[PDB]
């Protein structure tokens, strides 16, 4: 499998959007090109949440999740398991066995602006928590009250709220730019990999061989022996390779 | 529309990766059994407006062989899955012209594929009228690739082609496996073709139910008859269902499969399935044992 | 989208009580920052006090101290402004403006001028002998 | 040998924020238990919160719960605490701490008062300016 | 292949007090693990 995907061009985008509908992007039949730590989408914060972010290049790679979004310094650490709040639980929750790398940019000269910014909207109030990676975008206004929200008056809030940055604002009121990269199994669907050494060939010798899984040792030589193309293994009378 | 032929030596297929040649091989799988009865299901209903109820429910236990003599291409699909509504996904092997589209998905209704009241004869053409589902729920694995149903042309009368297929599902695995041969007016040429495979996909989910997609607005040259049971019709569409049997395989020097006799379906065949050969020279063989099995069971225990 | 309305005024006399109320119907309150405004006329537009968004903090300014205190309630969705011993020098028109997030005193910026987003038409509360 | 340096505090403002560090010059982390005290002036040392020496097990006091939280990098041999939403009697004098294996809610056994073998030198932190 | 006998019991009151008993050291980091019945006592920086 020769192929390459760009992974730089997916993390950053124009104009980030609302909670309401980010972008998800799902990553597969690529060389896994995760040295873009440290100065791509896993960078500052390194918090790799997985179990055993290492060993994860052995349990090899099925899907990837590539997220960007944008929040408020004062609830980074809010992308945890486990955590309560009302910008937590009503925006984004995430499940008890998450694996992946959560990372958070210091986002303080594209995110903010001198007239202000007004394109992140976020929701305080609903029904209901909801199921973990969900997502919703329709906008109608609640009852909170025992007066009936058919109309624009009190008692009847609009779940809306457009957060507002410039330089000006201090550390915990500043965007941060939260990119992640999960690469979680939904029930171990192990249908594409990547990661697969191959050392190169040698013929006419006794050396130990390796092919598809298939292990033995002796000696490799070019014949006159035709496969149709379904074929690939050999055999023969009492079952020898 | 039920009538029941016997198939002669179809379907048998590779069961493995591995080369072979000048064997004689047995392997025990799930294989057509030689001589056993097939169901042909008809499609006449063409001008009615109400559903033509040729497309029935069949229980899929263990794979199943299919075949066609088409030269159009009014078979078009396949639908699996154990309930086919908003509960659980189904499975579509859908063709296009020159492409595949296979969808594993969530499907809330299925209520009746479009009908024509016209004639074929007056409008042959197709464009764009084929609906079957408004909803899609939760879903993935969107597969697409290369048409099955290559379009093999048959011109000069009496060259139409054959498309033989099975299909299996083994531990969440699905396999299609088939191939396209051109043959003469028989319904079932009595020959032998080593029957090569296509695809392999990774599904995950039980099959119990499964039905065939048909352009059923306009349908031509197709006989029927009333009658059900022990007849004869003309239909164009077999279905057969697969055993576990075992199989005693010829493998050519050039690296095909040449014969292949059973093991249980003739004295002989099971002579020649021990010797392990085609040939068998004069004399008395032992072949296996004989019981007789108890007819029922007693339990008796005191006062 | 989204008003705000002001109510209160009238004739106060030095040494007097007033309460001015605002009351916004669209956006919530105790998720939202609240301040008072105020412009003289021949003067340009002064903030009064502010409340950010967590809790009741409140915020004022020099000339502000010690008479004029701030409350919010969330459950009639309206924010108060109580006046206790007015000066003569305090006649003014008095604007409420919301700004979502804890925006008064947020680091290196005090809510200095108006660059809130949502405004009201104001209540005008004159006083004399 | 061992000593535990801490950098950070200085001059916020409530509704803040402030980050603390505490680099071990000597033992790594990752295999001894470490923790955090705070010390209000005219009062005695308390604790704050603790990490335990496997996995990420974490613990918090009362008055402190959901606003302070820990994490840790074994790379930088370092632990770190974010500061948030900060309130006006959170003045103290934050220590780090340090004792080998799991200690802070061990059995019948919480981090109570001061049991920890290392010590630090510590950093002012103030609010309110 | 250990032809031999565990012995063990609780020593909670004569090996450990209320500022900790230090004087038990158990090495965690080694270059290559050791051969059986086999001590190291030398005390040489591990770099990781």
């Amino acid at each position: 499998v020769t192929n390459l995907c760009p992974f730089h061009e997916v993390f950053n985008a124009t104009r980030f959007a609302s909670v309401y509908a980010w972008n998800r992007t799902r990553i597969s039949n690529c060389v896994a090109d995760y040295s873009v730590l440290y100065n791509f989408a896993p960078f500052f914060a390194f918090k790799c949440y997985g179990v055993s972010p290492t060993k994860l290049n052995d349990l090899c790679f099925t899907n990837v999740y590539a997220d960007s979004f944008v929040i408020k310094g004062n609830e980074v650490s809010q992308i945890a398991p486990g955590q309560t709040g009302n910008i937590a639980d009503y925006n984004y929750k995430l499940p008890d066995d998450f694996t992946g790398c959560v990372i958070a940019w210091n986002s303080n000269k594209l995110d903010s602006k001198h007239s202000g910014n007004y394109d992140y909207w976020y929701r305080s109030f609903r029904k209901s928590k909801l199921k973990p990676f969900e997502r919703d975008i329709s906008t109608e206004i609640y009852q909170a009250g025992n007066k009936p929200c058919k109309g624009k008056g009190p008692n009847c809030y609009f779940p809306l709220q457009s957060y507002g940055f410039r330089p000006t604002y201090g550390v915990g009121h500043q965007p941060y730019r939260v990119v992640v990269l999960s690469f979680e199994l939904l029930h171990a669907p192990a249908t594409v990999c990547g990661p697969k050494k191959s050392t190169n060939l040698v013929k006419n010798k006794c050396v130990n061989f390796n092919f598809n899984g298939l292990t033995g040792t002796g000696v490799l030589t070019k014949s006159n022996k035709k496969f149709l193309p379904f074929q690939q293994f050999g055999r023969d009378i009492v079952d020898t390779t | 529309t039920q009538s029941y032929t016997n198939s002669f030596t179809r379907g048998v297929y590779y069961p493995d990766k591995v080369f072979r040649s000048s064997v004689l091989h047995l392997t025990q799988d799930l294989f057509l059994p030689f001589f056993s009865n097939v169901t042909w299901f008809h499609a006449i209903s063409g001008t009615n407006g109400t559903k033509r109820f040729d497309n029935p429910v069949l229980p899929f236990n263990d794979g199943v062989y299919f075949a066609s003599t088409e030269k159009s291409n009014i078979i078009r699909g396949w639908i699996f899955g154990t309930t086919l509504d908003s509960k659980t996904q189904s499975l579509l092997i859908v063709n296009n012209a020159t492409n595949v589209f296979i969808k594993v998905c969530e499907f809330q209704f299925c209520n009746d594929p479009f009908l024509d009241v016209y004639h074929k004869n007056n409008k042959s053409w197709m464009e764009s009228e084929s609906g079957v589902y408004s909803s899609a729920n939760n879903c993935t694995f969107e597969y697409v690739s290369q048409p099955f149903l290559m379009d093999l042309e048959g011109k000069q009368g009496n060259f139409k082609n054959l498309r033989e297929f099975v299909f299996k599902n083994i531990d969440g695995y699905f396999k299609i496996y088939s191939k396209h041969t051109p043959i003469i007016g028989r319904d079932f040429p009595q020959g032998f073709s080593a029957l090569e495979p296509l695809v392999d996909l990774p599904i995950g989910i039980n099959i119990t139910r499964f039905q065939t997609l048909l352009a059923l607005n306009r349908s031509y040259l197709t006989p029927g008859d009333s009658s059900s049971g022990w007849t004869a019709g003309a239909a164009d569409y077999y279905v057969g269902y697969l055993q576990p049997r075992t199989f005693l395989l010829k493998y050519n020097e050039n690296g095909t499969i040449t014969d292949a006799v059973d093991c249980a379906l003739d004295p002989l065949s099971e002579t020649k399935c021990t010797l392990k050969s085609f040939t068998v020279e004069k004399g008395i063989y032992q072949t296996s044992n004989f019981r007789v099995q108890p007819t029922e069971s007693i339990v008796r225990f005191p006062n | 989208q989204v008003q705000l309305q002001e109510s209160g005024g009238g004739l106060v006399q030095p040494g007097g009580s007033l309460r001015l109320s605002c009351t916004a119907s669209g956006i919530a309150l105790h998720t939202h920052a609240t301040g008072w405004f105020r412009q003289a006329p021949g003067k340009e537009r002064e903030g009064v006090s502010c409340i950010s968004s967590g809790d009741g903090t409140t915020y004022y300014e020099d000339s502000v101290e010690g008479r004029f205190t701030i409350s919010r309630d969330n459950a009639k969705n309206t924010v108060y402004l109580q006046m206790n011993s007015l000066k003569l020098e305090d006649t003014a028109v008095y604007y409420c403006a919301a700004d979502p997030g804890a925006v008064c005193h947020s680091g290196s910026y005090y809510y200095t001028d108006d660059d809130f987003y949502y405004r009201g038409q104001g209540t005008q509360v004159t006083v004399s002998s």
